[PDB]
């Protein structure tokens, strides 16, 4: 996260760290959506152009964390993956269309002050909040600058950007399964996701019921915090019927 | 106040690859 | 069915459940109030 700040303790209790077993390295962010289900970006698990192609046993997840590196005694919990589900129409060859994946934990994780699931948006929540200029919040342990790793989880608040401005900012084909967020050059403020933040959540707090909702997944960007560029995010609501199909068919 | 993303659902029924863009992440 | 998800989702133990605000959530709320 570029131009953010340290998260507060307990600020993002749905935050999940995706950790590669061998060689050991932080792969991506992710989010907890129930005691058994973790949501991430498909490209964190499958992206052949960068030689990424992970199965359930290649990875583990760490939940409840704040420090990037320190073992957090009686706070963090490690979990194994029983199954990975990548969107069957995820477009890794081109533009990361449908950049979404679910991971089923082998054992349910116990909730705590530091571990708690985020909500997925209903239709009214999505309509009321997915508006240009409305701010969401991005969290992760990714790089602090484009060219530099944080000691603790970082947080930044960023406004959703009008779709034509998103499209003008990039040579990539932007689909209805993506939105972009970030400050414009004239706005002064800065901030972006960066390498290592992929797969983490873009969340918004409903002023109607006080709950945090996951509206986006950190998907891709051209650099980090560049003037005239914006971070792109998976449009979670638009893919929610797939999420619910996976949980209806394979959840318990 | 303008929609940032459409309120509908992805259903069944191409350009530059992301990896070709300098600085892509 | 998963449906709405956890009945308790999105309410943080150390914030909403204690009636405590985090350091920047006000910035989000203010951005959800429209102009004229
Ligand atoms: C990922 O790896 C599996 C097992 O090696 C292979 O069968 C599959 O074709 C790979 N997927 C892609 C998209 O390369
Ligand atoms: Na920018």
């Amino acid at each position: 996260i570029v131009e953010g700040s340290d998260a507060e303790i307990g600020m993002s209790p749905w935050q999940v760290m995706l950790f590669r077993k061998s060689p050991q390295e932080l792969l991506c962010g992710a989010s907890l959506i129930s005691d058994r289900w973790v949501l991430t970006a498909a490209h964190c698990l499958l992206y052949p152009p960068w030689d990424k192609n992970f199965t359930e046993n290649d990875l583990l997840v760490r939940i409840g964390k704040h420090s990037r590196t320190r073992y957090e005694r009686n706070i963090e919990k490690i979990s194994m993956l029983e199954k990975i589900y990548i969107h069957p129409r995820y477009n890794w060859r081109e533009n990361l269309d449908r950049d979404i994946a679910l991971m089923k934990l082998k054992k349910p994780v116990a909730f705590s002050d530091y571990i708690h699931p985020v909500c997925l948006p209903d239709r009214e929540t999505a309509a009321s909040l997915l508006q240009a200029g409305y701010k969401g919040r991005v969290t992760g342990w990714g790089n602090l600058k484009e060219t530099g790793q944080p000691s603790v989880l970082q947080v930044v608040n960023l406004p959703i950007v009008e779709r034509p401005v998103c499209k003008d900012s990039t040579r990539i084909r932007i689909t209805d399964n993506m939105f972009c967020a970030g400050y414009k050059p004239d706005e002064g403020k800065r901030g972006d996701a960066c390498e290592g933040d992929s797969g983490g959540p873009f969340v918004m707090k409903s002023p109607f019921n006080n709950r945090w909702y996951q509206m986006g997944i950190v998907s891709w960007g051209e650099g980090c915090d560049r003037d005239g560029k914006y971070g792109f995010y998976t449009h979670v609501f638009r893919l929610k019927k797939w999420i619910q199909k996976v949980i209806d068919q394979f959840g318990e | 106040g303008e929609p940032g993303a459409p309120i509908d659902y992805d259903e069944y029924g191409g350009g530059t690859p992301l990896h070709e863009i300098p600085g892509i992440r | 069915t998963f449906g709405s998800g956890e009945a308790d989702c999105g309410l943080r133990p150390l914030f909403e459940k204690k009636s405590l605000e985090d350091k920047t959530e006000r910035e989000l709320l203010e951005s959800y109030i429209d102009g004229r």
